[PDB]
DNA sequence: ATCAATATCCACCTGCAGATTCTACCAAAAGTGTATTTGGAAACTGCTCCATCAAAAGGCATGTTCAGCTGAATTCAGCTGAACATGCCTTTTGATGGAGCAGTTTCCAAATACACTTTGGTAGAATCTGCAGGTGGATATTGAT
DNA sequence: ATCAATATCCACCTGCAGATTCTACCAAAAGTGTATTTGGAAACTGCTCCATCAAAAGGCATGTTCAGCTGAATTCAGCTGAACATGCCTTTTGATGGAGCAGTTTCCAAATACACTTTGGTAGAATCTGCAGGTGGATATTGAT
């Protein structure tokens, strides 16, 4: 494949500010965009860490939407709507 | 394959409350799991109770607490009457 | 031999008793399950449900809509008290938020 | 004219808009591939159901906009409109996320 | 005579009881107000003196905790005290309220 | 009795918490916050009595409902 | 007829510090973080058990539940100790 | 002899066995599952108390109170992680006083 | 920053009481040994479903300019909550005794668990049909004179 | 208080992607007939738990004095919002290769199920660390040349 690098990147400006409209923000420092990118990384991370982990423990080598659910729910954000 | 679900369940009441309002497929989804996370919280909830209590078995009354437990204020005793309601029907015939 | 009533039938329920009490046993809940625990429980969860959806086809016909989308069920379960409490910590996929400005950003 | 908004005013219309609709924010490309590097750099050689990366960007969504919310209302608590860093480490120390 | 500048004993204070573990609310205050919301619940109960103990532990590390989240709020607004505003910001954050 | 929690025991619980001085308007905020936990916690409690077929809140009650409210606590059996 | 831990947290006590007693409070907050840990592990791989449609839990289920349940260094170590502790009592 | 032993730990791997069958978590439980647990739960234990002992020595004392059990976990940083939802009875606080709070 | 005058810690001992630790026996588990079941690991393998690609469009990201006001910095005063001596009362504690009550057996009737012998449920076609997406006038809403 | 500019709300359409309904198979309840528990139902202890009762001790309530914090008011540099041009790169669609999920058998390795033959709990003796004071010397704090 094509090597993946520096793709927080992706993460564009305006799509920040737009999740910040939808909670409620009317004025967004020039900083923001940074610490947003710092937490979300973070907040992926962890997530994608648990998934994994539940892939790895039943020798799948695809990441089920099952998998993403059960370490939501580990996390505490348990999502309604993917695979029950 | 054959994977169930609860989409003729939640069908059904969705007639009973609604006779003329359909449902969309990732909205029946949202309804499937949330039938799943209660039916979870609820068990476990009941399972906790039966081993601090020492018994083996989980009656209808382990339930009932953990409906009690679980469930905020008006929505506990709805839920409650209605439980015990079927219960009853169901033992007496 | 007698003809089969399903359980559901003779608590008066929708939701499927028989399936309940399965799921309770191969769910390692107990050693053992009594005969009213999945009656019991399909009830409150054929409850909940009725309530949840006749909050949404309430908000779906609020939208002039027949077919009830995530979108009503967030509004269902956000706008209504002990439902929100009850999923906290809980996310609606394609739910979106309750509108809601603060009063302090509002124009002068 | 030509014709101009009094700054603020669009963003009341932005907020108005995106409460109204339940669309996801970020564009689907960057968020899959930056979920692949994530991944990637986690464990070598993996796949993913295009359902898994749908949950993954439902729920990045909207803990994200929880946490605006949250970080906006530290913003008004001091006093300001415009919402800074300062707010967000407050709102997720509080949160117990890192405190 | 002699006195000492406002907000001294107050951070003296501070470095004491961050110092100690002791129980700082009178056992018997809280133990009557722990079988009145009881009595609200149920009626003629009894409480092991361990529970009521229990009780007073967990409460306590909660305020405490609180105070905590409350005072950066206080601090967050350029501000030192901590007021009422402060204690909702801080449950209303944390998913109290 | 919820005014036995007198305004220099509230004071105290602050400055453990770091708190350099605190608004008058706190203690009565102070008294409400502790009522609805003790509330939601003796109520989580006593139902664990109720279901035993019990009369005395034992302490395990006290820590199964601290548990149930995401409190958990060590130090009291289980 | 009430059984604890405090047995073989005294053995390990005195193992680490062998210069060191303990309270009785804190023997309590011990017992307690014993039962607690144990409740987490036990419970995240009864539910990797189910997950994945099987109904044994082995060690393995443990392990990756120690993975998901403990953070950073704690994982690591915690693992070795495990597939130490199982390969020692294989062995014979 | 014991299963414990042949593991060469200290804590029970036999009660722990027991609690795995008892405790409803799964229909059968295998051999090298309550070994695993039982060392896990000791090295956590011996991990805690080391550092409680530590905490114990540092004030000047021989024997280990709460107070040097929740110094001993809120100073770590990845046991207070592991312990974060939980309380530690009779612990108080580590002494923290902001710095904007200080005097001039 | 020093020179003093309180009030505050903090070091160093010390004898004792309340717990801690070590001891003696006792059921309740734990470990063996033997004999069955049985869960899931290995080995194909059919086949969804994922990864990749290309090609065109047009949505949207980016970067730049401009400036309205927002955040920050400053000043000051009124007034709130800190400090403090003070005067009394509610908490502490230390049994002491009385009994309601959690805890333990010993039956057993009733409720569950198994172990095999008729649909409800689900996976697909085969029909239906909300509403997504495109337009345009009605209607606000906003901001400049 | 007007009057364009511009955005918004909202009714009308209509083919279509997506729901709803129709239909054959089949996994899973249901129904019966025994084989086990299991948790009450009484019958009785030993705990613990409530209840006064009675001193004293801090501890709390209180009132007065004012130090300095908060909140209001003002000012302004400059940041971040609003618009617009620009062109990239996401989106959309449709097709394929084949990896690797997942449905099926087959069959040992391993877990289970009784049957019998030490450890951990518990309630006492034998220590024993910290408590809780008590001087006594820097320490930190605050008032005054």
């Amino acid at each position: 494949r094509k090597v993946l690098r520096d793709n927080i990147q992706g993460i564009t400006k305006p799509a920040i500010r737009r999740l910040a409209r939808r909670g409620g923000v009317k004025r967004i420092s020039g900083l923001i965009y940074e610490e947003t990118r710092g937490v979300l990384k973070v907040f992926l991370e962890n997530v994608i860490r648990d998934a994994v982990t539940y892939t790895e423990h039943a020798k799948r080598k695809t990441v089920t939407a099952m998998d993403v659910v059960y370490a939501l729910k580990r996390q505490g954000r348990t999502l309604y709507g993917f695979g029950g | 394959s054959r994977k169930e679900s609860y989409s003729i369940y939640v069908y059904k009441v969705l007639k009973q409350v609604h006779p003329d309002t359909g449902i969309s497929s990732k909205a029946m989804g949202i309804m499937n799991s949330f039938v799943n996370d209660i039916f979870e919280r609820i068990a476990g909830e009941a399972s906790r109770l039966a081993h601090y209590n020492k018994r083996s078995t989980i009656t209808s009354r382990e339930i009932q607490t953990a409906v009690r437990l679980l469930l905020p204020g008006e929505l506990a005793k709805h839920a409650v009457s209605e439980g015990t309601k079927a219960v009853t029907k169901y033992t007496s015939a | 031999r007698a003809k089969a009533k399903t359980r559901s039938s003779r608590a008066g329920l929708q939701f499927p008793v028989g399936r309940v009490h399965r799921l309770l046993r191969k769910g390692n809940y107990s050693e053992r399950v009594g005969a009213g625990a999945p009656v019991y429980l399909a009830a409150v969860l054929e409850y909940l449900t009725a309530e949840i959806l006749e909050l949404a086809g309430n908000a779906a016909r609020d939208n002039k809509k027949t077919r009830i989308i995530p979108r009503h069920l967030q509004l269902a379960i956000r706008n209504d008290e002990e439902l929100n409490k009850l999923l906290g910590r809980v996310t609606i996929a394609q739910g979106g938020v309750l509108p809601n400005i603060q009063a302090v950003l509002l124009p002068k | 004219k030509p014709h101009r908004y009094r700054p603020g005013t669009v963003a009341l219309r932005e907020i108005r808009r995106y409460q109204k609709s339940t669309e996801l924010l970020i564009r689907k490309l960057p968020f899959q591939r930056l979920v692949r590097e994530i991944a990637q750099d986690f464990k070598t050689d993996l796949r993913f159901q295009s359902s898994a990366v749908m949950a993954l960007q439902e729920a990045c969504e909207a803990y994200l906009v929880g946490l605006f919310e949250d970080t906006n209302l530290c913003a008004i608590h001091a006093k300001r409109v415009t919402i800074m860093p300062k707010d967000i480490q407050l709102a997720r120390r509080i949160r117990g996320e890192r405190a």
